[PDB]
């Protein structure tokens, strides 16, 4: 992928906005690429919950190493397109734009695309009661003694 | 007990002497272990190792 750097998927995004790009005569200040650098870290955080929420392999930066931009993102080749358009969405409102139509649809598919594999990870059964038999045909269980299931 | 050869004996007659030995005990050998009771081994395996313990 092209895409390898969290300035590279805000330039991505502002290019999907038809805000800058390599082509544009006029092109964002630095300071707004900054800006919208904080803002992909802050809705990866808000999506991440501390592990708890989409899992995407992305890397926060550190204030040790200065330059957030420059650091890859860490994503694999599947997600930069869902991360990039959310991040298009999220930034439309500082320049007056509202993304359109296809940008939003495309973000709500890649947003599902990104959870699906996790949810399927995350659906599992819990294991039987502490109160339920093993019952008699299981002779292993009959012969070690262990009618109940555990349980927890 | 000792034994003296003679006839005059006077103020030789000994005393009675017993010696003893002291017998005592260390510190018990145990087998603590636990049970955890969320696990599968908990009926499996707890009667073997009670007689691997003796």
């Amino acid at each position: 992928m092209q895409i390898k750097t969290k300035g590279d998927l805000v330039r991505a995004a502002l290019r999907k906005l038809g805000v800058a790009s390599d082509a544009t005569l006029t092109d964002v200040e630095p300071q707004s690429m900054q800006d919208a650098v904080d803002d992909l870290e802050a809705m990866m955080a808000e999506w991440y919950q501390d592990g708890k929420g989409i899992i995407t392999g992305y890397v926060f930066s550190d204030d040790e190493n200065p330059p957030a931009e420059g650091d890859d993102h860490g994503l694999r080749s599947s997600a930069v397109s869902a991360v990039f358009h959310n991040l298009a969405c999220r930034i439309a409102p500082d320049y007056a734009l509202e993304a359109t139509a296809k940008i939003i649809a495309t973000a709500k598919y890649g947003k599902e695309l990104l959870y699906k594999q996790t949810a399927i990870s995350r659906a599992k059964r819990a294991p039987y009661p502490s109160r339920m038999p093993t019952g008699s045909g299981n002779s292993f269980a009959n012969l070690n003694e262990w009618h109940y299931f555990p349980g927890e | 007990s000792p034994t003296q050869e003679g006839w005059d004996l006077t103020d030789k007659a000994t005393g009675l002497l017993e010696l003893n030995v002291a017998v005592n005990m260390g510190e018990p050998d145990n087998d603590f272990f636990q049970l955890r009771a969320d696990d599968l081994r908990d009926e499996t395996a707890y009667r073997r190792r009670i007689q691997s313990a003796a």
